[PDB]
């Protein structure tokens, strides 16, 4: 059924976020979820979004809120920062370590009620 | 999606192998299974992302520049050289398969030849493919490539890569082994790279090579093992280069009609 | 093996450079210096039975060819490339010339692209009406309606549901009001009428002039000028018209100024994005020309004769919906052409 | 906007104007739209189920349907206010989709804060293409991400092999760091492997955010100075 379908879609993949999209405190790790267009899209406003994004916008990368809204613009920034932040820790290759020693959180271990 | 290509007379291929060179085990080896191995594993390096929708010789040029990506990279590298190996290899590049044609007698061009005495001081064909087989057995340890390329001033040279080193540009030939020691001629070629490559304005540190091959030898195991076996390349690569196609290699060289 | 027909060509191309060049250094060169000692020759020298033979020839094939000829009457592809010497680099030009010989042989070796969307493929490779289905519609996001705040509740009955703040257009709906309006085109395609798609949003104006191209219609991506219909001989008498035969060839036949001035009415309008052309389907109404368009969320059906609902903010949506229009435009006229010839 | 009746019957009204002899030669539309009836009736449409969650819409539970008492330990004898207002309007609001893997997209992205910033491309290819047997986590075609996660729990669920969601989510989560974790070390060697045979790379990540921090701190070192200034000279007043 389309509601199935739709369940699927690509934009329902993407969590339900109204988070600011201009946020001024401090920011620990991502928020908004990147979103990317290829170069043929962006040369047609295709995001995959409900509305064509404006052709100023001449990054590949925004973060959203709402699809529409009542001032009939989609509620974007053009911006996709924080994948750059993770790509230079990668470079970095220091690996992240607890400093209370911990089990692994990625580890399917065998706990005890200790 | 990336799909292994359709090649011509593949009954043919899935039967006798290619004559000479490789046997039917040893090409489903080589190519119906090490090209799906590396198409495969494409799709899931590139899935979702822009690079999808580009072929694989776009998406090497794309990444050859991003450290992070060089596993997409060595993916598109080795499936392009892969498919110019296979290309100039195969005993007929037109489909015979209804018109069962058994007479391909394809030998060098004029222009060929004539590129070769000019770019190797008068040498002809036959010894130039002795100096080939011997670049390979001693400048590539073990994976590899071994490329007959042209540059941008018309001069036909011989290029040997280590693993899935791209001929096209010159920052990711991968021609110089640095596991083991190197001279002091190799470290100012690759000092010397290094400046080219700071040169370069864009923010992508990219620079411009034009060099194209010509004929590709695949110098990994996943080709030759099955038929010749550890220590015997320099056999499989003398017969790969005697019975090279030279209607595709011939298409290689830019005529300018 | 002909390499050298080629070769003999290049030897009498420079040999004809270095001619040219010659010629130019004696035009350099004082007559004091040439012509005197040139003529005390001739002075010192006594013409021979074959010197004279081109003394004549010579001098009719110069009043031939150069005085009482006609000056004026009443390789194929890049032919001004200019090749570099064999010893020279590649220049330039010759370098791309090169890269393009790589792009359409070498380029595309190693894989096979499947399954993957190109934005271009929907407007010249629209799918025929009878073979879309509703993940079609939906991976070109036609399902997309506009917000809830926005709701138009005239659409009521063409709303799936609402989700993440926006209404889903039902597209078993869609899909149906697609294929009647796919044939209605096609229909008057068929039929020899003037078919106008109208769109003003940005970047529609690709889609819209293909569509017109392959249903030999017409289109307007600028500006609807309002009265273009109802006030048609102040805005469009000056135009040029022209009569055309069962085949859509112009017959050449001059028209009377009478033909000239009298309104060419469209038989059928196309509105991609009708909340901001209100002027255009109103003048449709008054002028009884039945009208197709998209109709999202917030936009009234009634003002048109067939609507379709769908997302008109997407340039894909509507580029989808417009290419299965075109293609159903075409069939019509394929067909058209068909039962003329037989 | 009034339900405008003109534009859906443009043929009767020029079927008017051709039968009074107003109009001498018949529209070339005018056989098409014959044969092809405008729909022109507008109305506003009942419905009686949620498309997404199979919920019944416009069902009344008699007090003969509530026989046992309710968590109050009070039973049900008679209709409450709520029963007895009309409720037509549900029938022809929009109904709410909405879907349980909404809730666990949630929560991956919660849990996991840094796998927003790998970019997701809404742009779909073609969505009845997916031929995925989610028996794995990879498929070919698509990226692995949190939507691999979540399909994957679905699946776990829909065969039965786990009860509760929460134990089949935690066993789809691993199966991902696992996938993860290769594919971290894929990427660490290729770059490692390559640097060994001799590949040069002009700008690393690290090196592209220096310059780019190095010409908006150039820009602000002018202001600064430049508004150190104007201080300077606007207090001495
Ligand atoms: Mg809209």
């Amino acid at each position: 059924t389309l509601a199935e379908l739709l369940g699927r879609s690509r934009i329902a993949q993407v969590a339900n976020n109204h988070k600011p999209l201009t946020y001024t405190g401090k920011k620990f790790h991502p928020t908004h979820q990147i979103i990317e267009t290829k170069p043929s899209t962006l040369y047609r406003q295709e995001w995959g979004l409900k509305s064509a994004i404006p052709s100023k916008i001449k990054s590949r990368y925004l973060v959203y809120n709402d699809l529409d809204t009542l001032e009939r613009i989609t509620t974007f920034e053009p911006r996709g920062g924080t994948q750059w932040n993770r790509l230079r820790f990668q470079e970095m290759g220091v690996p992240i370590v607890s400093n209370i020693g911990r089990q692994n959180p990625f580890f399917k271990y065998i706990s005890r009620p200790e | 999606i990336h799909v292994v290509p359709k090649l011509p007379n593949s009954k043919a291929l899935l039967q006798n192998g290619v004559p000479n060179i490789l046997s039917s085990s040893g090409f489903k080896t080589v190519w119906f299974d090490y090209q799906r191995y590396l198409c495969d594993k494409l799709t899931l390096a590139t899935a979702g992302q822009s690079l999808e929708s580009y072929y694989p010789f776009h998406i090497l040029l794309k990444t050859a520049g991003n450290p992070l990506q060089s596993n997409i990279f060595n993916l598109a590298s080795s499936i392009h050289n892969n498919h110019l190996f296979v290309e100039n290899i195969l005993p007929s590049a037109v489909e015979h398969g209804t018109n069962s044609n058994a007479v391909v007698k394809t030998e060098p061009s004029r222009l060929f030849l004539s590129k070769i005495k000019d770019s190797f001081n008068g040498s002809d064909w036959e010894v130039v493919k002795e100096e080939m087989i011997y670049r390979a057995e001693n400048e590539v340890l073990g994976q590899g490539w071994l490329f007959l390329v042209e540059n941008n001033e018309k001069k036909l040279f011989i290029l040997t890569s280590n693993n899935n080193g791209t001929p096209y540009y010159f920052p990711r030939n991968q021609s110089f082994d640095l596991n083991s020691a190197i001279s002091i001629d190799e470290f100012a070629t690759l000092k010397q790279m290094k400046e080219l490559i700071g040169k370069s304005t864009k923010l992508n540190g990219k620079v411009q090579d034009w060099t194209m091959p010509i004929i590709c030898v695949n110098l990994w195991d996943h080709a030759y093992l099955h038929d010749y076996g550890v220590g015997n390349r320099s056999k499989y690569v003398k017969n790969v280069l005697d019975n090279l196609n030279w209607s595709v290699v011939n298409n290689r060289i830019f005529s300018g009609i | 093996p002909n390499n050298n027909d080629e070769v003999m060509l290049l030897q009498q191309k420079l040999l004809y450079d270095e001619i040219r060049s010659e010629l130019k250094s004696l035009s350099q060169v004082p007559e004091d210096e040439i012509l005197p000692e040139l003529k005390k020759s001739l002075e010192q020298d006594k013409l021979s039975d074959k010197e004279q033979q081109l003394e004549a020839e010579l001098s009719d094939f110069f009043r031939n060819y150069a005085l009482l000829n006609k000056l004026f009457d009443s390789t194929k592809p890049y032919p001004n490339l200019i090749p570099s010497a064999n010893d020279k680099p590649y220049s330039s030009q010759e370098l791309f010339l090169r890269q393009l010989n790589h792009s359409m042989r070498t380029a595309k070796l190693g894989a096979t692209i499947s399954k993957v969307y190109y934005p271009h493929k929907d407007i010249f490779y629209p799918p025929l009406p009878e073979n879309i289905t509703v993940e079609s519609l939906m991976s070109a996001g036609v399902h997309l309606g506009q917000s809830t705040s926005l709701w138009r509740s005239s659409t009521q009955s063409y709303i799936y549901g609402e989700y993440k703040g926006i209404h889903i257009i039902d597209l078993n709906q869609t899909l149906s009001y697609l294929k009647r309006a796919a044939k209605v085109v096609e229909g008057v395609s068929e039929s020899g009428g003037i078919i106008l798609f109208l769109g003003t949003r940005q970047g529609q104006k690709r889609g819209l002039e293909e569509a017109a191209k392959k249903t030999h219609g017409y289109y307007v991506s600028t500006r609807w000028i309002p009265g273009t219909l109802t006030n048609s001989t102040e805005i469009s008498g000056i135009w040029e018209k022209q009569e055309i035969d069962s085949n859509d060839n112009p017959t050449e036949r001059a028209l009377s100024p009478n033909e000239t001035s009298k309104q060419v009415k469209p038989d059928l309008l196309v509105v991609l994005n009708p909340t901001e052309n209100r002027n255009a389907l109103l003048e449709a109404i008054k002028s009884r020309v039945p009208t197709i368009a998209i109709i999202d969320t917030d936009s009234e059906p009634s003002l048109v004769t067939y609507p379709i609902p769908g997302n008109d903010d997407s340039l894909r949506s509507v580029n989808f919906l417009l290419g299965v229009l075109a293609r159903a435009g075409q069939r019509g006229l394929q067909n058209r052409l068909a039962r003329n010839n037989e | 906007m009034k339900i405008q009746t003109n534009a859906v019957n443009v043929l009767q009204r020029t079927s008017a104007y051709l039968k009074s002899g107003l109009l001498k030669e018949t529209p070339a539309w005018y056989n098409v739209v014959a044969s092809i009836p405008p729909s022109t009736k507008f109305t506003r449409e009942p419905r009686f189920k949620n498309p997404s969650n199979g919920h019944i819409i416009g069902k009344l539970v008699d007090v003969t349907e509530q026989p046992h008492a309710n968590n109050k330990g009070l039973y049900k004898t008679r209709p409450n206010s709520s029963d007895k207002r009309v409720g037509v309007k549900r029938l022809y609001r929009p109904p709410k989709l909405t879907y349980v893997e909404d809730r666990l997209r949630s929560l991956f992205y919660k849990q996991h804060p840094w796998e927003l910033s790998r970019p997701k491309i809404l742009v779909e290819n073609e969505i009845g293409d997916e031929n995925y047997d989610w028996s794995h986590m990879l498929q070919i075609g698509r990226p692995l991400d949190g939507e691999s996660v979540i399909q994957r729990t679905m699946y776990l669920i829909k065969t039965k092999q786990y009860g509760d969601m929460v134990e089949a989510y935690d066993h789809a989560r691993y199966e991902f760091y696992a996938l993860r974790m290769q594919e971290e070390t894929e990427q660490q060697v290729a770059l490692e492997e390559a640097e060994m045979f001799g590949s040069l790379f002009g700008v690393s990540a690290i090196e592209h955010g220096i310059q780019k921090e190095q010409e908006v701190l150039d820009v602000w070192e002018k202001k600064v100075v430049e508004e150190t200034e104007l201080m300077a000279a606007r207090t001495s007043n």
